[PDB]
């Protein structure tokens, strides 16, 4: 939410 | 066994700003 | 992390963030024991009395991070959960005796400069180092008080047991220490949300090695006056852990 986007890959 | 021995910290022989606070208590 | 500090590049290279796949967002951290294994508090994985019961895939291991929210490329690594145990006597019911849980890796993680794992104690080390004003670390994302951009660093001591239980009407069992400087002594601090499951860790002073002797459990409030910090003592459920893992 907050968090910066984790790659799609995980 | 090279656990709790950290790169940038014991193994440079450097020490971190207040890892001395807990020695200092081991008395 | 209540009245801590910001942690310095690479001084806690065992943190792991526990991060929940859908909403994104930090549960709770964690520590490194080994290139596959995390250790952390059974109640962020179990907890009923707050409906939670996180699966191995909703969840996510972060190693090697420092900033609470960015995406730290190239640095950090992300790990998929291929088991969790819960220690099997971990009361929830009543005071979260025994909260631990283990999780194992898919894959192995590659070490770094960032990413290394801490040392758990043998008997010796725990009776060495387990006393009274003997102070430890502990290190977190959680709450600043009862949101940091980084990852908090505080050092507390270890409180002699009868002013433990004199603190709380919460039954404390030998599985359990507590931490906290006590409203006298002036100097302040305790874990709080968002940093159960991290590690209280000690600096042998006999080989200068990191000791995880604790891991964040609970406490009434955060940082409340004549409140302490109760952590999960690793080394009473050692023996679990090495039969877990072996
Ligand atoms: N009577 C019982 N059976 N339980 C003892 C309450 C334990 C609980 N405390 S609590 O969430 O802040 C709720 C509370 C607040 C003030 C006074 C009483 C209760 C607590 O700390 N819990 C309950 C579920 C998880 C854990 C937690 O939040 N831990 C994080 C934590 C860990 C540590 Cl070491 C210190 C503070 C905090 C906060
Ligand atoms: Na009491
Ligand atoms: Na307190």
């Amino acid at each position: 939410g907050d968090f910066e986007e984790i790659p799609e890959e995980y | 066994a090279d656990c709790g021995l950290r790169p940038l910290f014991e193994k440079k022989s450097l020490e971190d700003k207040t890892e001395r606070e807990l020695l200092e208590s081991y008395i | 992390i209540v009245e801590g500090s910001d942690a310095e590049i690479g001084m806690s290279p065992w943190q792991v963030m526990l991060f929940r796949k859908s909403p994104q967002e930090l549960l709770c951290g964690a520590s490194l024991i080994s290139d596959r294994w995390v250790l952390t508090a059974a109640h962020c994985l179990l907890y009923p009395p707050w409906d939670k019961n996180f699966t191995e895939n909703d969840l996510l291991v972060r190693i090697g991070k420092h900033s609470r929210t960015r995406y730290e490329r190239n640095i950090e690594k992300i790990s998929m959960l291929e088991k969790i145990y819960i220690h099997p006597r971990y009361n929830w019911r009543e005071n979260l005796d025994r909260d631990i849980a283990l999780m194992k890796l898919k894959k192995p993680v590659a070490f770094s400069d960032y990413i290394h794992p801490v040392c758990l104690p043998d008997r010796e080390t725990a009776a060495s180092l387990l006393q009274a004003g003997y102070k430890g670390r502990v290190t977190g994302w959680g709450n600043l008080k009862e949101q940091p951009s980084v990852l908090q660093v505080v050092n507390l001591p270890i409180v002699e047991r009868p002013v433990c239980k004199d603190s709380t009407r919460i039954r404390i069992t030998d599985n359990m220490f507590c931490a906290g400087y006590k409203p006298d002594e002036g100097k302040r601090g305790d874990a709080c949300e968002g940093d159960s499951g991290g590690p209280f860790v000690m600096k042998s002073p006999f080989n200068n090695r990191w000791y995880q002797m604790g891991i964040v459990s609970w406490g009434e409030g955060c940082d409340r006056d004549g409140k302490y910090g109760f952590y999960t003592h690793v080394f009473r459920l050692k023996k679990w852990i090495q039969k877990v893992i072996d």
